[PDB]
Formats: C-alpha cells, sequence, structure tokens
RNA sequence: GGAUAGUGGCCUACCAUGGUUUCAACGGGUAACGGGGAAUAAGGGUUCGAUUCCGGAGAGGGAGCCUGAGAAACGGCUACCA
RNA sequence: GCGGUAAUUCCAGCUCCAAUAGCGUAUAUUAAAGUUGUUGCAGUUAAAAAGCUCGUAGUUGAACUUUGGGCCCGGUUGGCCGGUCGGAUUUCCAACGGGGCCUUUCCUUCUGGCUAACCUUGAGUCCUUGUGGCUCUUGGCGAACCAGGACUUUUACUUUGAAAAAAUUAGAGUGUUCAAAGCAGGCGUAUUGCUCGAAUAUAUUAGCAUGGAAUAAUAGAAUAGGACGUUUGGUUCUAUUUUGUUGGUUUCUAGGACCAUCGUAAUGAUUAAUAGGGACGGUCGGGGGCAUCAGUAUUCAAUUGUCAGAGGUGAAAUUCUUGGAUUUAUUGAAGACUAACUACUGCGAAAGCAUUUGCCAAGGACGUUUUCAUUAAUCAAGAACGAAAGUUAGGGGAUCGAAGAUGAUCAGAUACCGUCGUAGUCUUAACCAUAAACUAUGCCGACUAGGGAUCGGGUGGUGUUUUUUUAAUGACCCACUCGGCACCUUACGAGAAAUCAAAGUCUUUGGGUUCUGGGGGGAGUAUGGUCGCAAGGCUGAAACUUAAAGGAAUUG
C-alpha cells in the first residue's frame, strides 16, 4: 500500500486551470480545488489537505461520478491506483428453481485519498471509461470484519 | 438422502451433472456431435438421387426364407455405394441398371425392417417418375 | 450431522402418528419449531404440548391426539412469488379445502390461507394435512 | 404402550437409565466428604476422581483412582455429599 | 461419529442442573481464583488445573463458582498459554509419531495415522487462524515441528 | 504527447508486472447471425427460430479512399487475388 | 409375424373400415418418456456404491437475543358471585395471550423555514336570552411539507409501482353472410348527420423507487486503543459574518479530528449440542513396526538296526531298491509355517493381522460437576495404504509348485490322475495399483418392534467363591447402561420378488452430500493423453449391427 514523492514523471504533475500566483505572496500554501462527489458521498479530509493530483480521481480531479452505484469487496491490490473488486452474487435459474453462486470482476481507480487493501468493502460509482476495464471510481471505503 | 444435492444453491451441480448425462441419452450426443453431418450416408436429408450399380440377392432372416431382391446403389452428392429394397412385386424389372433412381429411409430412423439385413434404405421412383404408379400400372416410364 | 431440526421434529411427529401412538418426545427445538407447532396446533392438529428446558436444546413433549395424516418439510426453504403459492399447495397438498403448506413470511410464519389473508409471502418451510 | 407420562416418569424407570437419556440430562457422580483416621480435616472427594486423592495434612493417600468409581484407600470417613 | 474413525461412541459429561450455588461449598470466589493462578504458575494446562480442582478441592467448575471460565481467567491475568493447549497436545502427538517413523520407516499404517494427525493440525489450526489467536499464516511445518514441543 | 468527433493503450516514449482462471479462463467445434417469437402444451420443460419486425453484418475474397451531415458506400472509384 | 398345398396378412375380385378434397410416405424435433428425473427415476441381485480412508474447491451446517389500535369471538387462571351434602355456575369484569375487521401505520433525530389549528383574548358588533357567528394575534401546537445534517451492518428473500416496442399469445366489443380473418362499425330524421369504439391481461432473471424484519448468513465490546459528556485541558486546522471593500496578519466564536484527567454505567465474554476436537483415568485387542524366543512337522545329511520290496492310484505304470530302498532309533542343519485354543469372538481405514517376551509409538470404546466453543458433514483436482500374481538386482532357498519333462487315462489329451522339476513361494531395497478388493448394500444424521445369548468399559447387590478368617481383590451370579460383531420371531412398513431393523420412515413424492447407470453387442476395442522397466493402469468414443440382454419366482 504505498505512496510517491510529490513530482515524479518527467512532466509537473498540476491540474488544469489552476494557477498558484507566484507574485502575490500566497499565505496559504496552494490552491487545491475540489468538488462534492454527490450522491450523499463525503469528500475525505484527506483529499482536502493531500498532495497527489491524480486527474482521474473525484475529488481534486477532473472526472465525474454518475450512472451505476455499486459496492463490493476487494481481491487484488497490486497495481499502481487501481484494485480489484468482486462482486459476488448469486445467479438464478428458472429450470431448476435454485440459486448457483458466481462472481465477476469490475477493477477501480483507487485514488490516493483512500487507504484500501484486501477486505475493504467498498463503494464505488461510474466515471467516463479510464482504461480498457476501469470504469469506476472508488468513493467510499469499509473494513472486512475488523 | 436420494444422491442428488438438494441445495439452494446448488444448481451449477445439479446442471453440470445433468448435462453430462445427457450424452447417454442415445439422441442427445447424436444431433450434438453432428452426426448425422458426419457419417450417415445422407447429409441430414430425407430421399437422396442414386445410380443403380448392382441387382442384390440379399436372403431373409431365419424364421423366413427367401431372395429378397434388393438393389445396390451409389450416392450422387458423396459417392457411398449402399443397398437399397425395391418395393412391392416385381418391380425389380423395372429397373435396369444406372437408372437414377431415388431412396429414401424405410421405417426405423435408419435400421433395417424384418427380414432384409443390414439394409437402411428403399427406391420410390426410377429415373422419375414412381413406383406405384409403375406397379399399378398406371404410368408408363420415358425412355432415355 | 444436525441439518434441519424441522425435519427431525416433523420426521418424529410423523413417525409416531404413522404407528399409532398418542404423544411423542423431540429433542432439539428452536423457535422456528415453536411457531410450527402453534400453527399446526390453532388449526387443530395437536392437542397439548410442552417444551422442557433441559439446558442445552429445550426437547419438546407433544401429546398428540391422532387426526393428523402427514406433516412434512420442503428442504431447501424455497423462495416463493406470491403467486407460485398455488402452484405449491396444489403441487402438495391433498384438494382445495384442507392442508396448510407454511411459509415465512416477512409478517412471520403462517399458512397459504392467512398468506393471502394478510396479502405476504416468502420463502417456503413445509406442510401440515 | 401407546401413551405414558413422558413429562413425568416413575423413579425406577429414571433411575434405570443412562446420563443423557433421562429427561433432565444430569450427572450421577456424587462428591463425598472424608476424613482420615489420623488426621481431623474434612476433604471434598470427587467419587470417580481422577488423581491419586490425598490429604494436605499427613501425605497419606485417601483414594486411587482406577476405570469408573475412585477406589478408596482404606478405612477412612465419608458421607455422601 | 467421530473425525477420523469408523467409531460412534458417547461417554461424555453433563453438566448438573445449575447456573450457579452447590450452596453446601461454601469456600470463596476470589481466593479459589488464586488456587487456579498459584496451580497455573506451578505449570499446570486448563484441563489439568480443572480435574485437579475437581478432585482434591470438590469444585464443580469454575464458570459456576466465579463466574467465568479457566483458559479465560488464565488469558486475563497474564498466564495465558500461547499456542492453544489442544494445538499444543495435537503437535506433541505429530512429533511422537514422527520420531517414530524416521526410526522405523517401514511402519505404514503408523504412517497412516499419522496423515491423520496432520489432517486435524491442520484442521484445528486453520480454525484458530480464523478465530485470531493465532497470527493469520503461522506457518505449521514438519520439520519445525520439534520446536513447539520441544 | 499524438491521433480522433470525443473518452480510451486507440498509438507512441517512459515507468511499474500486472490481468484472467476449477464459480471453467484460454483454446477448440457448430449443420451460430441474435432478439420479437414458433411448435408441442397438466404442471416443471424440451427442441427450433435463414425468413413478413427491431438490432446487426456483407456487397465475389481483402484492404484503402475521394465526395458528403452521414458510406471504409461497391446499382462509387483504386490496388491485388479468384 | 404370414407364405412350405385346402394363407382371416402375399397377388387379384367381392364386401367392408377410416380419413375425406384430401390420403399415404421418408426424415427430423415435440408429447407419449417418472426412458434424463429440480417437481421426478434408478444402483443387494435387472445396467449401475469408486478397494479404502485423508482432503482443497463446491454444496450444507445444533440451539439463543420482546409484542402499541380497537369491534366481535372462543380458550385459562380469578375474584362480589357457593346454590350442592371440598367440588356445582352464570355473568355487570379487568388482562393472559390467540383468530378475523377498519386502521394505530411512523422515518429515528436535529438546522429552522412555516406553523394547519391555537390555551386564547383584541374588544363587541350581525342575529333567537348567547361561548350561535367572522374581519382578526401580542403570551401556544410544527410534521400538513422542505433542505443543510447526523439515523446508518451489508445483503440474499418477498410485497407493491414505472419500464416491460408493434405484431404474436390469452381475451373484451363487432354478424367479415358463418368463419380463417380484419379493426371495424351501428343508428337515423337517409333531404345537406349523430355516435360509441379499436379495452385489459401477460413479460424474468437484470436493474430502478417502495413496505415487510420471520427465515439465511454477516459487525460489534476482552491484551477495552470502546459509547456516553453537562465535564477539565492542550494541540492543529478550520474561516463564515462585523470591521467602507480588497488581500495579509491577530482577538473571537463556530466546526472537525486527536491526545491525557474525573465523572456517567448492572460497564461489557449466550448455551455447553446423546455435535466435534483435544486432557486425565483403569482397562482392552490375533491393530502396525523392530528385536527376540519357542514348537512340532517336512526335506536333506551322518551314525546305526533288519530284510525284498517301497512308493503311488479308480485300478496301474514313471521312479527308488542285497552298493540295503520304506520304516526304526540317535543327533544336527536348513528354511517357511504359527495347527490342537478356533467361535455365527476380537482388532484394524481397508487389504489384512493369531507363538513367548521386550521396546517403540499409536488406537477405539467406557468414566469424567475437566477443557476449547462450532473448531463440523460430504468430497472434483489432488495424496497415503493397497491381497495375490507380476517385474528390476540381491540373500536365501526346505515344502508345495504355472512353464517343462515324462507315466497314465482316453477316438485324440501339449487336460484333470501319478513322479519329478525352473520362475515363484521367503525376505531386503524399488516399482506396480489391480480382485467376486463382495455385506455385490456410499457416507454423517433423527425416528419406527418383540427377545435372548455375546465382547469391552462402567454402576449397584443385607449376592457366591477362592483362603489364612472375615478383609484386598480376581473369577462367578442377578439387574441396568454405553459402545460392538452378529442373531431369533412378526410385519406397521419396503419390494418386481427372493427377501430386508434397513433395502422402513416414497405419488401422502424434498434431512446434508459424493460417485454411478440410461436396451443389448461393438467395447474397456479405437485414437489422443498420462503413468509403468515391462506386463499393463486411470481417462475413453464412433462406424455398423440386433429385438431383445436380462431379474426374482411357479409348474414341468
Amino acid at each position: 500500500s504505498t505512496e510517491l514523492t510529490v513530482q515524479s514523471e518527467r512532466a509537473f504533475q498540476k491540474q488544469p486551470h489552476i494557477f498558484n500566483n507566484p507574485k502575490v505572496k500566497t499565505s496559504k500554501r496552494t490552491k487545491r480545488w475540489y468538488k462534492n462527489a454527490g450522491l450523499g458521498f463525503k469528500t475525505p479530509k484527506t483529499a482536502i489537505e493531500g498532495s497527489y493530483i491524480d486527474k482521474k480521481c473525484p475529488f481534486t480531479g477532473l472526472v465525474s461520478i454518475r450512472g451505476k452505484i455499486l459496492t463490493g469487496t476487494v481481491v487484488s491490490t497490486k497495481m499502481h491506483r487501481t484494485i480489484v473488486i468482486r462482486r459476488a452474487y448469486l445467479h438464478y435459474i428458472p429450470k431448476y428453481n435454485r440459486y448457483e453462486k458466481r462472481h465477476k470482476n469490475v477493477p477501480v481507480h483507487v485514488s490516493p485519498a483512500f487507504r484500501v487493501q484486501v477486505g475493504d468493502i467498498v463503494t464505488v460509482g461510474q466515471c467516463r471509461p479510464i482504461s480498457k476495464t476501469v470504469r469506476f471510481n472508488v468513493v467510499k471505503v469499509s473494513a472486512a470484519a475488523g | 438422502g436420494k444422491g442428488k444435492p438438494r441445495g439452494l444453491n446448488s444448481a451449477r451441480k445439479l446442471r453440470v451433472h445433468r448435462r453430462n448425462n445427457r450424452w447417454a441419452e442415445n439422441n442427445y450426443k447424436k444431433r450434438l456431435l453432428g452426426t448425422a453431418f458426419k457419417s450417415s450416408p445422407f447429409g441430414g436429408s430425407s430421399h437422396a438421387k442414386g445410380i443403380v450399380l448392382e441387382k442384390l440377392g440379399i436372403e431373409s432372416k431365419q424364421p423366413n426364407s427367401a431372395i429378397r431382391k434388393c438393389v445396390r446403389v451409389q450416392l450422387i452428392k458423396n459417392g457411398k455405394k449402399v443397398t437399397a429394397f425395391v418395393p412391392n412385386d416385381g418391380c425389380l424389372n423395372f429397373v435396369d441398371e444406372n437408372d437414377e433412381v431415388l431412396l429414401a429411409g424405410f421405417g426405423r430412423k435408419g435400421k433395417a425392417k424384418g427380414d432384409i439385413p443390414g439394409v437402411r434404405f428403399k427406391v420410390v421412383k426410377v429415373s422419375g417418375v414412381s413406383l406405384l404408379a409403375l406397379w399399378k400400372e398406371k404410368k408408363e416410364k420415358p425412355r432415355s | 450431522t444436525r441439518s434441519s431440526v424441522l425435519a427431525d421434529a416433523l420426521n418424529a411427529i410423523n413417525n409416531a402418528e404413522k404407528t399409532g401412538k398418542r404423544q411423542v418426545l423431540i429433542r432439539p427445538s428452536s423457535k422456528v419449531i415453536i411457531k410450527f407447532l402453534q400453527v399446526m396446533q390453532k388449526h387443530g392438529y395437536i392437542g397439548e404440548f410442552e417444551y422442557i428446558d433441559d439446558h442445552r436444546s429445550g426437547k419438546i413433549v407433544v401429546q398428540l391426539n391422532g387426526r393428523l395424516n402427514k406433516c412434512g418439510v420442503i428442504s431447501p426453504r424455497f423462495n416463493v412469488k406470491i403467486g407460485d403459492i398455488e402452484k405449491w399447495t396444489a403441487n402438495l397438498l391433498p384438494a382445495r379445502q384442507f392442508g396448510y403448506v407454511i411459509l415465512t413470511t416477512s409478517a412471520g410464519i403462517m399458512d397459504h390461507e392467512e398468506a393471502r389473508r394478510k396479502h405476504v409471502s416468502g420463502k417456503i418451510l413445509g406442510f401440515v394435512y | 404402550v401407546l401413551v405414558q407420562d413422558l413429562l413425568h416418569p416413575t423413579a425406577a424407570s429414571e433411575a434405570r437409565k443412562h446420563k443423557l437419556k433421562t429427561l433432565v440430562q444430569g450427572p450421577r457422580s456424587y462428591f463425598l466428604d472424608v476424613k482420615c483416621p489420623g488426621c481431623l480435616n474434612i476433604t471434598t472427594v470427587f467419587s470417580h476422581a481422577q488423581t491419586a486423592v490425598t490429604c494436605e495434612s499427613c501425605s497419606t493417600i485417601l483414594c486411587t483412582p482406577t476405570g469408573g468409581k475412585a477406589k478408596l484407600s482404606e478405612g477412612t470417613s465419608f458421607r455422601r455429599k | 461419529g467421530r473425525m477420523h474413525s469408523a467409531g460412534k461412541g458417547i461417554s461424555s459429561s453433563a453438566i448438573p442442573y445449575s447456573r450457579n450455588a452447590p450452596a453446601w461449598f461454601k469456600l470463596s470466589s476470589e481466593s479459589v481464583i488464586e488456587q487456579i493462578v498459584k496451580y497455573a504458575r506451578k505449570g499446570l494446562t486448563p484441563s489439568q488445573i480443572g480435574v485437579l480442582l475437581r478432585d482434591a478441592h470438590g469444585v464443580t467448575q469454575a464458570r459456576v463458582i466465579t463466574g467465568n471460565k479457566i483458559m479465560r481467567i488464565l488469558k486475563s491475568n497474564g498466564l495465558a498459554p500461547e499456542i492453544p493447549e489442544d494445538l499444543y497436545y495435537l503437535i506433541k502427538k505429530a512429533v511422537s509419531v514422527r520420531k517414530h517413523l524416521e526410526r522405523n520407516r517401514k511402519d505404514k499404517d503408523a504412517k497412516f495415522r499419522l496423515i491423520l494427525i496432520e489432517s486435524r493440525i491442520h484442521r484445528l489450526a486453520r480454525y484458530y487462524r480464523t478465530v485470531a489467536v493465532l497470527p493469520p499464516n503461522w506457518k505449521y511445518e514438519s520439520a519445525t515441528a520439534s520446536a513447539l514441543v520441544n
């Protein structure tokens, strides 16, 4: 569950059209923009005080949350900024009248204002597809048993 | 008891077990490998036009004795040589060599009838008429 | 081992009433069993009965009276959409003027006539006639 | 039989049954109160005792553990409680 | 009946109909707690503590006389055993049978009983890692089997 | 960053080894276009659906592109192959 | 199945039967088919319980945590009701929960927006004497509805609603002349027109709003990093509104969060499953392994003693014999074996294991006012063991002994019978992985009927005996109990039946679950795969063929 420095790659990670004016004495140490996610969900305090960028985040970021809202547990965490959900559910069969246990996987974009690991029932909404698998951004988290 | 898993979630176990016990039904595997369109002499057809090669004396089974006056034909579409029965009385003499007859199944899906051994088929027409009409003298055959 | 104590208790009921005894003992219990037996009692298939709070399970001794043809469970506690309750009671009861299949409605354990009264349904537990 | 007070059975029928099939399941093991002839202290001794029972005074054995009920050593005074 | 046999026996122990007070007892609660802790610090296991308190002291059981059970009060007072004791006794039996195998190879029925004992250890230890008295991995291993018993 | 109508490994540089799977992945068959439905029907079902409608896909095989709001159009062009 | 000389089946005629402007045929899917089975099969013997356990997935899993309306009703305790020689009741009657009826029916709460209607009075006017009656609020009443919050364990389940294109389908209206159909049409005042219509149902999982909180899982608070809070500090941000306004700094309060103090508290751990795992006890058994020990027998050898046969067989012959064969005796060696005890007994997962003694570790059951507290049940892939025959090299190798030799018996005998004889038998190290591994009966569970013996453990007995004297047992007897291999009778039951205490508790059909069979051959063959030194194992069809293959039982 690792993090990084301020700037790492060959660009300078900032947000678009946010201009920390060097001439005026910035009493505050940044101009950190964010938004409210809606659907009753709360921006974490870590997001506002934080120092990541992640343009794909619903918080301090440029994508938006709409479409389906879902939950699920976390089975993989070994990517960079993405986890892998397992929406466990039951499938009916008409003929046998009996359920059958089934699952999918739906990898979502873990933002670095959210500390997740294996366990961690999360809640996560749809956010204008990010890469080939990931269409979902995590918005709320919770632990597993303790 | 009873064997089967009666569980309210056991349906994939139930359905796999059914799917794999279906093949012992003679007809589920017979369609689903594709065995009519593979190695039955016809390709799912009911009749096939054929060419007469030979006239065969197939002698009947045990509680009978008779020589059955069958014919040995070759398919057009596929090249198979196959026995065929020439039905009712005197209609062997209505067929000569290479008479492009029409073959049907025989009444039991593709097994024999009664006391011809091994034959599957029959002729219904010769070169474009019939055999009922020829046998009851109500049609005369064109000459090629 | 000990899968469904409803089929265990009804197993004893049916066996004793098959063989003509007049009462029965049942070792485990459950509040599912108590609500099964209150329904059988107030429809009138069972006389008195008595919880014995042996500290472990609570045995139950049932003063049967005859007048009972069969009890049973339906072992997956199947869901029942409220149209399919008649498909059930057709499938597994002997007529259309007696016999009670027993649901598990969210309004409680009831039988199918009370299910159509209170206009609610859910699983199925078993049946009695 | 067909009918019997399964709720209230006779004490003969009750005494002739196992520890568990009795209607309330309960023990048969009973504590004893033993004084040795040597000392005068009372010791509370399990009937089916599993250790070599001694007294805190005078270090003598009281009960040898065996198959079922514990075999007391010699004549020592015991009251069944 | 059993986990690993053809045996269907039922010898057991029936706690009497009493939540409390075989009233003729009349010793104490805290002093018999200190009795438990003294025998425990003498190097006794919870089961052996219980049977000695039964036999030589007439104690019914500690859950009755003092409210709560024995390994619980050990785990309170800080004399807690590290691995649970029934898992400990299973591992002890496993090293015994393993010693006997490495000194007597051709004893294959004893290798089968070894299979059953390693089975019990995996099942019970699986349970203890689920309810988190172990670390969640704990890595029970055949070569370090001597390390927990010696 | 380019490309695009626009998101997007769609592509490129760089940087991590990830992602899927005995709850059946990947690979094979098919006489596989799918769905609306059809047949047979006690109930539970089983087989079929090229076909009068919706959605798809193709204009001999395969790619490319002008025109145009819209086509990888073929009752358009160009290339090859048959 | 007819047809082999008088064919109720062929070929004709006569007569009839059925479907009828249609009838037959071929082939394929559907019903028949409870012959694919979830409802709903079957496995002792008909096809079919894996050799046996272990075990991951899957599937399943003991018990336990309280309920706002009333009208009618019945059921139990009960009191003023006791009449009857301690019972004998009615009902003016509370509630104890229980069955219908309309609804209490609600979302738990702040932040105030805003109050419908006021506790009224702000005084008397219109009008019947006036709390009749409004125009009105200054002291009250928010939920009749709004949005910034916090209620927040998530579901699986079920009720209701919106979607569930058109045709189709079910069906409502309608005389298309009936109708298959269509969406029409119908009435006048027919001369200057009126009008109904073209419904409804259904659709599913998946969603999406909504009520229900039983069932079924899931979270808490134990090594208190807990909630309460009016508390007491201290930290950090926080950043509105007033400072004319902007931007910066600081007083402030607000709002988080965190950390210690005292306070608040019944402070907090559900049973202990005739579930299971452990601990301890005295036992028990032909459980395994390694030693070690013994027995008689067979064969061989030496030493004798004696005289013509000795084997061997259905009767014989092969062979051995005056160089003493068989027997006798003495002694020794060699190997396997473990009889008499030997059973309707034990033990082990099974194959299997019977000499003593010792060690090595195990193990079932019993006893348990001990322990932990669901730690389980069943098992695809997977692994262990796995009789005997095999196979690879040893060391043994006596007896029996496939192949082989002969001698017999025979129409022939490369077969049974006789005499030998290698591999084997035995074992160490290594493969193999099969059997009628058969109780041809999966496994765990609960219930259903009489009995007497049995093994192991326990308990009781004014029981017996041993003797030295009662005591200590130990054995025996009586009665019970758990476990165990079986048994004997009946059928309530099951079955096609022989038969069965499980093969019962099944059409009146469902306790958890694993495999297996779907007519007979083909065929455990083909080929692909894996394992094996090899013999062969596990996986495993098709072509085509045939109306049977069969299963208990009756009579011959």
